[PDB]
């Protein structure tokens, strides 16, 4: 069914991009924490993002069945 | 100047309409058409032109001059309705005003066709489709102008034009309808001319005033000539049939109203240059069509002017008359008159 | 008509106010000269730049819809014209490029002037220069864009009739396109000697 | 061996066929099966109705009309037309197959005439019954109405169209001077008007009056509108009796309708299974006579003369295949085919594969190339997606677009077979365009050093910051090297970033634009040398080359040179190139800041060279012609060409700034989109932080695909297309070519 392909593709990138962003935060990369305007504590926001990545992973694996069947 | 604002709404209309103008049959194509042996050859020859496949659904033995006229006309009407449907505002009013003339003729045809006892089934097939209005067949109900006005015509766009009709007799015959028909045309053209003068921009205004002027003149001369068949008529009655907008007005119209024989009418026109040759020589009917096409051809040289719609309509209407005249000569096997089609392009 | 009543009312008010100041002897109060000296030069410069690109774009847009609508209308019976006549759209679009280019050049001069130097001879000169130069480029591109657009419509509707007419009428179109380029040249001349805001 | 023809059109030959009349029909079929020949019209002077095979066409045209009529009935009764196999004859393979005999074609003609005479009879007989059914069922409905409908002959009643009932009561109110007593009741479903081939809503109505003349007038008014009038008894017993009488009559009628209906469908189902098969054969029989109509007929020797173009290298297969036909028939035909040599323009033909076909279409769409002219296709293969990539530079968007294109490429075997709407068919047709369009976008995105609006720290920066600073203290970097590939990542978030990158991208656009233009201009030389048009080398190429190279080539050199000199080390003032460009025209021989020694001396020479090239370009070719109204035409043509050329150099080189403009707009839109959606999510914490991050990514990604990748992407693509049609092709492309379109059979859709 078509509605499954929309969700699975979107969530697939939702896993990758979020996980990469979390890694840069967790390593205090200048491009994400360098400025006085960026959030103060890398690992804290990284932990927040990692949870979001896991959320998308649940959607990804679930919709995997919906396109498979 | 004209081109700065015209295209905000009329750009698509002007482009498509001139597409049709580029499809008008040229003299060379007419020459080829005249040399067909049979109508079945005429269909094949026409298929080469802009008409294309328009007869592709018609069987070999079904081809008749009447049917070709019907199909050629139906192509024009659908194209006209399409152009109208894609328009708005002042342009929409202008195109509606074009239709009024046809429904006026339908009204007179509808009444005369039922003063003599024949049912509406025949008449509606003789009516001109651009002149349709939903209550038109209801005019078959009665044989009295007062009844016809109060029950039907009050609702039509024609209602304002009857201001001079009710003075006539209480009983209707062919003569009385013809008086009504011309009285309506008088008010229609005078109303149309005012709308053009007020709400249409240049250069369409000057061009359209010319085209309606010629139309009014043609009616005036035809009315004068036809009146000579009657034994006598009040000049002050004739003066109510002549429209006021023409080139003949006021001087020539006054003399035309008081004319009592052909020489009187001929003298009445002799002082107006543009028409001085019409009655002395040749067929009067063809002279008007000749001048009409030349005026249409001039109108096409303008641009960013809505008059092209009028020029296209009246031009392609003449094309149908040319096709049918050639078709009749082919069908009747007599060809000495075949070259009397009239064409500027 | 309401609009023309408004115009006459404004005219009457201006005249009466002028006479009132004049007859009471205070006629020197109106003083356009002082107004030109006290208004900040940044206003004149920025109005020049903004209206330069602004009016130029209006020119290109106005021309495009005149030609574009004609191309689409005439193209119904003859689709072949749609690609060949794209040149007409280009001659309209380019006058926006000219306006854009001047906006780049003039932007280089918007430095910040020292307060003690704010209203000096050179700074006022640059203020007036960029204003009228921007208006000149903008208005001439506006005029050019419409004139080219009108010509392009006639070219497209002619091409649909006979292909041999197109090359003949395009000569009128390139003649029209020159007006915008002359506007650009005068614009660069007017702004040539203007120094940066010191 | 077969030649590759993509750099220039394939070579063409003109062949003359001597076909004896007795095999005119068979030979035409074989040539249609080959699909190679394109015929000339030898009878262009003849009137349409006088061509020799006119009457044969008329027979098959009439059959085609009848098949159209049958297909209409299939759709009226909603019966599926069966599908024939498209590949049962051939697919461009040149494979011989035996044509139908004359008796088979005559059998089609007889049968089609026979079927029309039956169907036109049965169909009308069925519509006559449908009319009675609709009439009775309307009558039945009125009788079924309750007596309160009649509460207020005493009345006139009938059924009328929903559209017109409002007009009826308006008219009757005047006729009855306001004494109108009038009732209207809906019919719940559309009623079918077979003569109109539509169905409409309707209303039942009733009107009360006693006067005889009034009743009669009311009837005529209602019947002037499309109403049907019915007679109904005043008493409930009368209605009940009449309703029973109608119900018997109507119940019987379904018997006649059912038996006729099933008979009619039984007729149609036989046709529905074979009509497509018939249609393909007849249309091909009709087609070959439209080819033979182009031949010239020698009535003395009974021979048809036909001229046609054919690719030069495939004469061999053409010779072989007609040899197979002669062998199959066993006729000693005298050399049915002869090659010819004439001063006529052959058609333009480019051979292509699945990869090249997409790019070639984009060039043919503008205009067909002149014979053996340099094909615009090959240069377009790379420069079209690459010019796009210069504008659409972002590794993230390039990657996303690559995946989309790659999926279409990998699945192409499945996508090819299924039917497609044109909004999707264009994408599939261009799949190999989009693939390169994405790959190059990823490359340029790396040089701009930009992925989803973030820079990449792949190498050590060439800029070093100060040793120490405090919170909120302004700092300036020190140069310590040059970044190896792409923009140095130190520029990110920098307060004067735009002041740098705009200088970079503007200069990039001018350089790439000039190089692209001068490259394609050199194709003009490649045409002139091939056609041995030496006059054009001296007349057009050289003067044009010196003119543009002497102005905008010089500007290009200056731009590159200014980057080579270390101005701050020398202490010299860095010159303004734009002012320098203007001054060399408006005030030659004077300089503010020297870019290099002898600046003024060379510039005045370049100005004089540019000026001298104008009259040289303008005059030499017309004068050469006069020395050998043609000269007048040549002169008026040449002068216009010069004004176009000299003006276009300014407009076209300026027009290339759009490469910069669309890149800057694309970048800034992306950064604002990031700043407004995903950048927000990082503020929150805890569960609400998780939910906001989940939600805002979906917003960010959806907008990224829709606005940036799709909309802004296609806008960038079409601009790069315009750069090719106008800025590039105008300098080397003549056009006005005759497209190669051979006579070949295919599946007609019906």
């Amino acid at each position: 069914t078509g509605k499954a392909w929309c969700c699975t593709v979107l969530s697939a990138f939702g896993v990758v991009i979020l996980s990469v962003i979390a890694h840069l935060f967790n390593t205090n990369h200048e491009s994400f924490v360098g400025s006085i305007n960026d959030p103060e504590d890398g690992p804290a926001v990284a932990h927040t993002v990692y949870l979001a990545a896991l959320v998308y992973l649940v959607f990804f694996v679930f919709c995997g069945f919906q396109v498979y069947l | 100047m004209e081109g700065v604002y015209f295209n905000i709404d009329n750009g698509f209309i002007e482009g498509v309409v001139r597409g049709y103008r580029n499809g008008l049959l040229s003299n060379n194509q007419y020459i080829n058409l005249t040399q067909c042996d049979t109508l079945e050859d005429l269909k094949l020859q026409l298929s080469s032109t802009d008409y294309g496949n328009f007869l592709s659904s018609v069987s070999s033995e079904s081809l008749t001059t009447s049917l070709i006229q019907e199909y050629a006309s139906s192509k024009l009407y659908h194209e006209f309705n399409y152009i109208r449907d894609q328009s708005s505002g002042s342009t929409r009013k202008f195109m509606d005003y074009i239709t009024y003339g046809y429904m006026i003729d339908n009204v007179a045809l509808m009444i005369t066709g039922t003063i003599h006892d024949r049912d509406k089934g025949e008449i509606l097939q003789r009516c001109h489709p651009l002149g349709w209005f939903d209550t038109l067949p209801t005019l078959s109900v009665a044989t009295d102008l007062e009844s016809l006005y109060e029950t039907v015509l009050v609702d039509t766009p024609l209602a304002p034009y009857f201001k001079n009709c009710f003075d006539t007799a209480e009983e209707l015959d062919d003569m009385n309808i013809e008086i009504i028909r011309n009285k309506l045309y008088k008010a229609y053209l005078e109303d149309f001319y005012n709308f053009v003068t007020e709400e249409i921009p240049e250069p369409a205004k000057e061009c359209m005033q010319t085209l309606l002027g010629f139309e009014a003149d043609r009616r005036s001369i035809n009315i004068a000539l036809n009146s000579l068949q009657s034994s006598d008529i009040d000049p002050d009655l004739k003066s109510d049939l002549l429209p006021n907008i023409g080139k003949l007005y006021p001087l020539a119209t006054f003399h035309l109203a008081q004319a009592q024989d052909f020489e009187g009418v001929r003298a009445a026109l002799a002082n107006v240059y543009e028409y001085r040759g019409f009655l002395e020589t040749g067929n009067l009917e063809d002279h008007f069509y000749q001048l009409e096409m030349e005026l249409c051809r001039d109108a096409f040289t303008q641009q960013f002017a809505i008059s092209t719609v009028w020029a296209w309509m009246k031009s392609k209407e003449q094309e149908v008359r040319n096709i049918t005249w050639i078709a009749e000569c082919i069908a009747q096997n007599q060809r000495e008159r075949i070259n009397n089609y009239i064409s500027v392009y | 008509s309401f609009s023309h009543f408004l115009y006459y009312l404004v005219l009457i008010v201006v005249i009466v106010y002028g006479l009132y100041k004049l007859f009471t002897g205070h006629g020197s109060d109106i003083n356009f000269g002082k107004f030109l000296l006290r208004t900040s030069p940044y206003m004149w410069a920025n109005l020049g730049i903004a209206l330069c690109v602004g009016l130029s774009v209006v020119g290109a847009a106005w021309g495009i819809f005149i030609t574009g609508s004609s191309m689409i209308g005439a193209g119904v019976r003859a689709p072949r014209i749609t690609t060949k006549n794209l040149i007409s759209i280009i001659f309209c679009e380019v006058v926006a490029i000219y306006g854009l280019i001047i906006a780049i050049v003039f932007s280089s001069k918007l430095t910040v002037a020292t307060a003690e130097n704010m209203y000096s001879k050179s700074n006022l000169y640059t203020g007036y220069s960029l204003f009228w130069a921007g208006i000149t480029v903008g208005a001439s591109n506006l005029i050019c864009g419409i004139a080219v657009g009108i010509t392009g419509a006639t070219a497209a509707i002619s091409d649909a009739a006979d292909s041999a007419l197109f090359v003949k009428i395009l000569v009128i179109e390139i003649f029209g396109s020159i007006l915008g380029l002359l506007g650009l040249i005068v614009g660069l001349l007017m702004a040539g000697k203007a120094s940066e805001f010191q | 061996e077969k030649e590759e023809a993509i750099f220039r059109s394939a070579e063409m030959a003109l062949v003359q066929f001597y076909i004896p009349q007795e095999i005119s029909r068979d030979s035409a079929y074989t040539l249609g099966q080959l699909g190679l020949v394109q015929f000339r019209d030898l009878n262009s002077k003849v009137r349409a109705f006088q061509r020799t095979f006119v009457n044969e066409i008329r027979r098959l045209d009439n059959v085609e009309r009848q098949y159209r009529y049958f297909y209409s009935l299939l759709k009226k009764h909603d019966i599926k037309l069966y599908e024939g196999d498209t590949d049962k004859y051939l697919d461009g393979s040149g494979e011989l197959y035996v044509p139908p005999s004359g008796s088979v074609i005559d059998d089609y003609v007889r049968n089609a005439s026979y079927l029309e005479e039956r169907l036109i009879q049965m169909e009308d007989a069925t519509d006559q019954i449908e009319v009675q059914k609709n009439d009775l069922e309307q009558y039945r409905f009125i009788l079924q109405s309750g007596d309160e409908f009649f509460l207020k002959v005493n009345y006139v009643t009938g059924v009328i169209a929903r559209d017109k009932v409002a007009t009826l009561e308006q008219i009757l109110w005047r006729v009855l001077r306001g004494n109108l007593f009038f009732k209207t009741v809906e019919i719940e479903q559309p009623v079918y008007d077979v003569k109109t081939r539509e169905y409409k809503h309707k209303n039942a109505f009733i009107v009360f009056s006693h006067g005889d003349l009034i009743i009669k007038r009311i009837r005529k008014i209602a019947e002037s509108l499309d109403a049907n009038l019915y007679d109904v008894d005043s008493s409930n017993e009368g209605r009940s009796q009449q309703l029973a009488k109608v119900n018997k009559n109507l119940s019987d009628l379904y018997t006649v309708l059912k038996t006729t209906s099933t008979t009619l469908e039984s007729e149609l189902y036989a046709i529905a299974k074979e009509l497509d098969s018939w249609f393909q054969d007849v249309t091909r029989e009709k087609a070959i006579f439209e080819i033979l109509n182009k031949s010239n007929y020698d009535t003395n020797r009974k021979i048809l003369i036909a001229e046609g173009w054919i690719p030069r290298d495939e004469l061999a297969t053409l010779q072989a295949r007609l040899g197979e036909m002669i062998a199959r028939l066993g006729i000693d035909v005298p050399s049915i085919i002869q090659v010819l040599d004439t001063n006529h323009t052959p058609p333009t033909f480019h051979r292509t594969n699945k990869f090249t076909a997409g790019f070639q279409s984009i060039c043919d769409c503008y205009g067909i190339a002149q014979y053996r002219e340099i094909n615009a296709g090959l240069p377009t293969i790379v420069t079209f997606p690459f010019m796009f990539a210069i504008m659409f530079g972002d590794m993230g968007h390039g990657f996303l677009m690559t995946l989309a294109a790659l999926s279409l490429v990998l699945n192409e075997k499945k996508i090819n077979k299924m039917k497609r709407g044109e909004i999707f068919d264009m994408a599939f047709t261009g799949r190999y365009i989009i693939l390169l369009m994405g790959v190059f976008s990823m490359y340029t995105g790396f040089l701009y050093n930009d992925i989803f609006s973030k820079t990449m720290t792949i190498f050590k920066s060439g800029w070093k910051w100060p040793d120490h600073w405090k919170k909120g203290e302004s700092i300036t970097a020190t140069s310590v090297g040059t970044y190896p590939i792409g923009l140095d990542w130190a520029w990110h978030g920098t307060e004067n970033a735009l002041l740098f990158s705009n200088s970079y991208k503007m200069k990039l656009s001018i350089l790439m634009g000039f190089i692209h233009m001068t490259y394609s201009y050199f194709f003009s030389l490649a045409n002139h040398l091939y056609f041995n048009s030496m006059i054009d080398i001296i007349g057009n190429f050289i003067p044009g080359l010196l003119f543009m190279q002497g102005i905008f080539g010089y500007l290009s050199v200056c731009i590159v040179y200014k980057w080579a000199v270390d101005w701050v080390k020398d202490g010299k003032p860095a010159p303004g190139l734009l002012n320098m460009l203007i001054n060399m025209f408006l005030s030659p021989g004077t300089i503010d800041d020297e870019l290099y020694p002898h600046q003024a001396k060379v510039q005045v020479f370049l100005l004089l060279m540019a000026l001298v090239c104008i009259p040289w370009l303008l005059l030499v070719k017309p004068l050469h012609f006069k020395f050998t109204e043609d000269f007048g035409d040549i002169m008026i043509h040449q002068v216009i060409h010069t004004i176009e050329f000299c003006l276009n150099c300014v407009s076209h080189t300026a027009s290339y700034l759009r490469l910069w403009a669309l890149s800057l707009a694309h970048a800034q839109l992306s950064s604002v989109l990031w700043t407004m959606t995903i950048q927000i999510a990082f503020g929150f914490r805890g569960f609400v932080g998780v939910f906001m991050t989940v939600a805002l990514f979906a917003m960010w990604f959806a907008l990224t695909c829709a606005v940036l990748v799709l909309m802004e992407g296609t806008s960038a693509m079409l601009h790069s297309l315009r750069l090719h049609w106008v800025e590039s092709m105008s300098k080397f492309f003549v056009g006005e070519g005759l497209p190669y379109e051979p006579f070949a059979f295919e599946y007609k859709d019906m």
